[PDB]
RNA sequence: CGUGAGGGAAAGGUGAAAAGAACCCCGGGAGGGGAGUGAAAUAGAGCCUGAAACCGUGGGCUUACAAGCAGUCACGGCCCCGAGGGGUUGUGGCGUGCCUAUUGAAGCAUGAGCCGGCGACUCACGGUCGUGGGCGAGCUUAAGCCGUUGAGGCGGAGGC
RNA sequence: GUGGAGCCUGGGAGUGAGGGCGCGAGCGAUAACGUCCGCGUCCGAGCGCGGGAACAACCGAGACCGCCAGCUAAGGCCCCC
RNA sequence: GGAUGACCCCAGGCGGUAGGGGAGCGUUCCCGAUGCCGAUGAAGGCCGACCCGCGAGGGCGGCUGGAGGUAAGGGAAGUGC
């Protein structure tokens, strides 16, 4: 018997293409420049999993630096002294109390000089 | 009234009422748990070294699910590489009851 | 390739055309062209050992008695070619139809009426083939018939 | 209520005729037929007629009144092309397309 | 020379904004003062052949 | 629990004299200001900086023998087209550009990072025309 | 097409039934709009289905101080569907196409305009291992012959 | 010393253009992103990740997937960062 | 563990070119099938933010289409661009 392509391909070009929605000219239109577009997008989502990790402690860091600095000193005394005093506390939270509740940070501020 | 819990090796600031995703609890449905606390704040401070002694928040799981898909992907140019991943992070939905301090 | 219709002329020139490089237009690569590997006449046919079979069919007539499918019957009292006949004797042999029946007998007049039954399949005992034992819920044969298969698988 | 008018197979290019087409979508009746009068392209006749066959199209068929109407929507769609030999330098044979366009019209009423 | 040729193939885009000047602009009419019909300024009125107020053409 | 974002807010004005201070120190600050470093909601893809107003740039003041040896350059785009103009010159003819110039090279670059430059007002002499946004006085 | 020997295409489908659209309307015609036929008329003869490239009309978001393998991660704005999701993308982070060939390519090394369809590890006989069964000092038939008319059997010559 | 260790029989390969670096020599000129061997290594196949401005083979380190958690490596901590 | 791929628990492995091995998806055709799904709508087409699957894919729903399609379990190849 004989099984041409019938169905087959134009299936898998039209999964491509949809994934491929968005992307500009041909690389929305074209199935080559769509699955040449999608290799790349997926190895960026991929690495920017990572790299998402990365980009919020380092945002966490600079708004936690910049609240220290508010009472007199700086992110790496602060962190050092958080250690010394036991609290694990994480960055996240930290940035968020920063912000949402002033106190309680500089009680954390106290805390961590005190530790020293 | 709010704490500072730990669940699935990462730390939220909780209050009564908050609907919260946290990694897969072993919990039945409808059971309530309690989260350690590593903080508690509003209108009283007390700190944790790291976790504080008497506390705890109740929680009761509304029930455990399975995230939405996210394609991981791998490609190497030139070696004909190619890895195609779907995947779905289970997790376990809270309802925070209370902060017994 | 060698096959198909067309002339064996190279279509153009090896170099210099600014196209891809051609021999005859009789080429697989060329819509109308020769397929490559196509089938063949092909003989599908092969000895299977005469054990097997012949313990293969023993095996088939087996697993029918062990389920209570197997009848053998004497006579097949009033059928002489007719179909209306073979359902009146089917009916008092417990043969209602609800289920297929492989009928081997040696007798033609039964063959030819019960042959154009649907749930009818007919074979003399020269003929039993596991594919059909298999094919049919229920086995039904001649004393006669089921003489000739025990010395089959004798 | 709308109104419309296709000419199909027009053997005339479609970007050249849609430059005309686009001079009177969204135009009155009126001003639309002054337009294309005075207009110094091939295709002014062309979407002229169609123009028309559609206006006439509203009063006579959708009980829509002449005073009242204006190019609602109005574009065109290119046709089969004909396929024609141009003959080159040095025995090369070149294809030239003389395309083709179907003109559509269609006309509104502008109420008040 | 030696035969310059296009590099790539213009896309949809850049050709497009190529024809951002190609739009033809309405011819310029008046109204004729005599019979009320519009037609191209400084021209005699085709529709009544009446040109500075008066007759000039049989039409 | 995501992270905190800002609604915008109302900018923070400050007023910086820079007489006798050290033209690089005193542009690493600026840039901080600038970036909105110093706030603890800062957030890096909205200009949520202060404004900054700088006098007395004139008197900026610099170590070493850069007064003659450092060189601004630009280059026309033409054949020989690179300018040199050392500190003393620029300092002698448009002083104020000297601290822009060395804060703009402290900003990122990008759209945000040209908008942050604008937030900038430096004037040499003791006189700014601001006293409408009523500048907050800052010791740095 | 070729002087000639010779080479050598493309091109199938309305509907159950032509009932293949009288008549009116714009138009020189083509074409269309009504009426009408039909279960259906984007089944209307340029006719089943009607993908994709490609072209256009309308709408939502967006864009004229901006540096780009065009995406991706984050956040915010607007629109839409109704602690959620979809669309769009302002800013910020990160970021050297695919394939081939190479010690080494984003590579200024090969190939590809784009889309659709055709397109390359097979078959016979023999061998050699492995493997699922049959039988086991034995295993097995070939050509034929009889039967069947999608029935199987006989056949020991011969082979190991 | 229980390891994707070893040995034995058999089935299937691919490879038989290497390249950089360190050390040891020859050739070359105490030249070459040179050439030819030896021991090792990495790239090749880890053009995946951090550092080295950028950069196969230098330093750090062997990427099953997810996380808006923590600790470190080299390298860094004036601003770009 | 439990006895046997029943599922659970503890542990360790899981970068990868040439290449070896394993397990699957889908296409055409045969048996299953004188059956079964089908005009209360087959195949094919177009959507989908829904469900299952690691994935290749498979469901389901809306629209189109208008007459075919074909299960569990097996068989054979002109089988995936
Ligand atoms: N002698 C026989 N009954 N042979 C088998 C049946 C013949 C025929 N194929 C049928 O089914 O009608
Ligand atoms: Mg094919
Ligand atoms: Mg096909
Ligand atoms: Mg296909
Ligand atoms: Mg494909
Ligand atoms: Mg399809
Ligand atoms: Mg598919
Ligand atoms: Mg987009
Ligand atoms: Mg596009
Ligand atoms: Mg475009
Ligand atoms: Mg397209
Ligand atoms: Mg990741
Ligand atoms: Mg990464
Ligand atoms: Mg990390
Ligand atoms: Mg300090
Ligand atoms: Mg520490
Ligand atoms: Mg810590
Ligand atoms: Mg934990
Ligand atoms: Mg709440
Ligand atoms: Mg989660
Ligand atoms: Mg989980
Ligand atoms: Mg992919
Ligand atoms: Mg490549
Ligand atoms: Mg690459
Ligand atoms: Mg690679
Ligand atoms: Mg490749
Ligand atoms: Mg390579
Ligand atoms: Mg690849
Ligand atoms: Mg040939
Ligand atoms: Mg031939
Ligand atoms: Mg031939
Ligand atoms: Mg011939
Ligand atoms: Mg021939
Ligand atoms: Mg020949
Ligand atoms: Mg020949
Ligand atoms: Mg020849
Ligand atoms: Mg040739
Ligand atoms: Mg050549
Ligand atoms: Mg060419
Ligand atoms: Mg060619
Ligand atoms: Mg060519
Ligand atoms: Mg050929
Ligand atoms: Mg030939
Ligand atoms: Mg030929
Ligand atoms: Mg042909
Ligand atoms: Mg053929
Ligand atoms: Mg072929
Ligand atoms: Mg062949
Ligand atoms: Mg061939
Ligand atoms: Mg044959
Ligand atoms: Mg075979
Ligand atoms: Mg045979
Ligand atoms: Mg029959
Ligand atoms: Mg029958
Ligand atoms: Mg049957
Ligand atoms: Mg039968
Ligand atoms: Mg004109
Ligand atoms: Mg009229
Ligand atoms: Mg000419
Ligand atoms: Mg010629
Ligand atoms: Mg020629
Ligand atoms: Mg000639
Ligand atoms: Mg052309
Ligand atoms: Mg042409
Ligand atoms: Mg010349
Ligand atoms: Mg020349
Ligand atoms: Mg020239
Ligand atoms: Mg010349
Ligand atoms: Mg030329
Ligand atoms: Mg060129
Ligand atoms: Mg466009
Ligand atoms: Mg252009
Ligand atoms: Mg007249
Ligand atoms: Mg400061
Ligand atoms: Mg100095
Ligand atoms: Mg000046
Ligand atoms: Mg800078
Ligand atoms: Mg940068
Ligand atoms: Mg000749
Ligand atoms: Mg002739
Ligand atoms: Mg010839
Ligand atoms: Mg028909
Ligand atoms: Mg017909
Ligand atoms: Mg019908
Ligand atoms: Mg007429
Ligand atoms: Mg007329
Ligand atoms: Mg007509
Ligand atoms: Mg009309
Ligand atoms: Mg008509
Ligand atoms: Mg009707
Ligand atoms: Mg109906
Ligand atoms: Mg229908
Ligand atoms: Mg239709
Ligand atoms: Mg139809
Ligand atoms: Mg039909
Ligand atoms: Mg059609
Ligand atoms: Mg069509
Ligand atoms: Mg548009
Ligand atoms: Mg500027
Ligand atoms: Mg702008
Ligand atoms: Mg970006
Ligand atoms: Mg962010
Ligand atoms: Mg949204
Ligand atoms: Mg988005
Ligand atoms: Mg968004
Ligand atoms: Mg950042
Ligand atoms: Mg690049
Ligand atoms: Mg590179
Ligand atoms: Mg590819
Ligand atoms: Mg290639
Ligand atoms: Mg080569
Ligand atoms: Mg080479
Ligand atoms: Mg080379
Ligand atoms: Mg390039
Ligand atoms: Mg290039
Ligand atoms: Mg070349
Ligand atoms: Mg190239
Ligand atoms: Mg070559
Ligand atoms: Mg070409
Ligand atoms: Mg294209
Ligand atoms: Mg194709
Ligand atoms: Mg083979
Ligand atoms: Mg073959
Ligand atoms: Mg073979
Ligand atoms: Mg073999
Ligand atoms: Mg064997
Ligand atoms: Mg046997
Ligand atoms: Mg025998
Ligand atoms: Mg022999
Ligand atoms: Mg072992
Ligand atoms: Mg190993
Ligand atoms: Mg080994
Ligand atoms: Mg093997
Ligand atoms: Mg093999
Ligand atoms: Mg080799
Ligand atoms: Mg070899
Ligand atoms: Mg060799
Ligand atoms: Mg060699
Ligand atoms: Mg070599
Ligand atoms: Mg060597
Ligand atoms: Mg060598
Ligand atoms: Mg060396
Ligand atoms: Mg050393
Ligand atoms: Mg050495
Ligand atoms: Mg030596
Ligand atoms: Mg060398
Ligand atoms: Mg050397
Ligand atoms: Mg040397
Ligand atoms: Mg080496
Ligand atoms: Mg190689
Ligand atoms: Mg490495
Ligand atoms: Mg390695
Ligand atoms: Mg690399
Ligand atoms: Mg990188
Ligand atoms: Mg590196
Ligand atoms: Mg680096
Ligand atoms: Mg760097
Ligand atoms: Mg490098
Ligand atoms: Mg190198
Ligand atoms: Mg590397
Ligand atoms: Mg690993
Ligand atoms: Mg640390
Ligand atoms: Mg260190
Ligand atoms: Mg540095
Ligand atoms: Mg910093
Ligand atoms: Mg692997
Ligand atoms: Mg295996
Ligand atoms: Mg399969
Ligand atoms: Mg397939
Ligand atoms: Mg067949
Ligand atoms: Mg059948
Ligand atoms: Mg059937
Ligand atoms: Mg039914
Ligand atoms: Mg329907
Ligand atoms: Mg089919
Ligand atoms: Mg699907
Ligand atoms: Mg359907
Ligand atoms: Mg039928
Ligand atoms: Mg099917
Ligand atoms: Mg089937
Ligand atoms: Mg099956
Ligand atoms: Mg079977
Ligand atoms: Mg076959
Ligand atoms: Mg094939
Ligand atoms: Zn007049």
């Amino acid at each position: 018997p004989r099984a041409k392509t019938g169905v087959v391909r134009r299936r898998k070009h039209k999964k491509i293409l949809k994934l491929a929605k968005g992307y500009w000219g041909l690389r929305s239109k074209s199935f080559r420049k769509a699955r040449e577009t999608l290799f790349a997008a997926g190895n960026y989502a991929y690495a920017h999993r990572k790299r998402r990790k990365r980009d919020f402690r380092r945002l966490w860091i600079v708004r936690i630096n910049a609240a220290c600095r508010q009472h007199g000193l700086n992110y790496s005394t602060f962190i050092h002294g958080l250690k010394k005093a036991g609290i694990e506390v994480d960055r996240k939270n930290l940035a968020d109390l920063a912000v949402r509740e002033p106190q309680v940070f500089a009680e954390l501020v106290e805390r961590a000089k005190a530790a020293q | 009234m709010f704490a500072i819990v730990k669940t699935g090796g990462k730390q939220y600031r909780v209050e009564p009422g908050l609907k919260l995703r946290v990694e897969k609890l072993d919990a039945e449905p409808g059971a309530t748990v309690e989260l350690p606390v590593l903080l508690l704040g509003g209108e009283k401070t007390v700190v944790g070294t790291p976790v504080v002694e008497g506390a705890s928040v109740v929680a009761e799981v509304l029930g455990h699910g399975r995230g939405k898909k996210i394609l991981v992907s791998k490609f190497k140019a030139k070696v004909q590489y190619r890895r195609k991943k779907g995947h779905r992070q289970p997790y376990t939905e809270l309802l925070i009851k209370e902060i017994r301090g | 390739r060698g096959e198909v219709a067309y002339s064996g002329r190279k279509i153009w020139p090896q170099k210099h055309t600014g196209r891809a490089r051609h021999g005859d237009i009789g080429a697989p690569i060329f819509v109308g062209g020769g397929v490559v590997f196509g089938p063949k006449p092909r003989d599908y046919s092969y000895t299977l050992p005469k054990k097997v079979r012949k313990k293969g069919l023993a095996m088939a007539v087996a697993d029918r008695a062990r389920e209570g499918k197997l009848l053998l019957v004497e006579a097949f009292a009033g059928v002489n070619g007719k179909t209306k006949e073979f359902l009146a004797w089917a009916k008092e042999a417990g043969l209602d139809g609800s289920e297929s029946v492989l009928l081997v007998t040696g007798n033609e007049l039964v063959r030819r009426a019960a042959r154009n039954l649907p749930w009818v399949v007919t074979l003399a005992p020269e003929g039993l083939n596991v594919y059909d034992i298999v094919r049919t819920e229920r086995l039904v044969m001649d004393l006669d018939a089921w003489e000739v298969f025990q010395n089959r698988i004798g | 209520m709308e109104a419309k008018a296709i000419a199909r197979y027009v053997r005339i290019s479609p970007r050249k005729v849609r430059l005309v087409v686009d001079l009177i979508r969204g135009k009155s009746l009126e001003e639309a037929r002054n337009i294309l009068r005075y207009t110094n392209k091939r295709g002014a006749y062309f979407v002229a007629k169609v123009l028309e066959s559609a206006a006439a199209n509203a009063v006579n068929n959708h009980d829509m009144l002449e005073d009242r109407l204006y190019v609602k929507a109005a574009y065109v769609d290119e046709g089969p092309a004909l396929k024609r030999v141009l003959p080159r330098a040095r025995g090369r044979a070149d294809i030239i397309k003389k395309r083709t366009s179907h003109i559509t019209v269609i006309l509104g009423e502008k109420h008040g | 020379a030696k035969h310059p040729v296009p590099k790539k193939k213009t896309s949809k885009a850049r050709r497009d904004a190529r024809r951002s000047h190609h739009a033809l602009t309405p011819p310029t009419l008046v109204p004729c003062p005599e019979c009320k019909a519009m037609k191209p300024p400084h021209t005699v009125c085709p529709e009544c052949g009446y040109y500075a107020g008066r007759k000039v053409l049989e039409v | 629990m995501k992270t905190y974002v800002p609604k915008q807010v109302e900018p923070r004005w400050v007023l910086i004299d820079a007489e006798g201070k050290t033209l690089g120190r005193l542009a690493t600050k600026i840039a901080t200001l600038l970036r909105g470093k110093h706030r603890p909601d800062w957030t890096p893809n909205v200009a949520m900086g202060d404004f900054v107003v700088v006098v007395n740039a004139d008197k900026i003041r610099v170590t070493g023998k850069k007064l003659e040896q450092k060189i601004y350059t630009r280059y026309s785009g033409y054949p020989g087209g690179l300018k040199k103009i050392p500190l003393e010159k620029m300092l002698a003819t448009h002083p104020e550009r000297v601290l822009e110039h060395a804060v703009k090279g402290m900003l990122p670059k990008g759209p945000l990072g040209r908008r942050l430059f604008k937030r900038l007002k430096v004037y040499a002499g003791p006189d700014h025309p601001h006293q409408a946004q009523r500048p907050e006085k800052l010791e740095v």
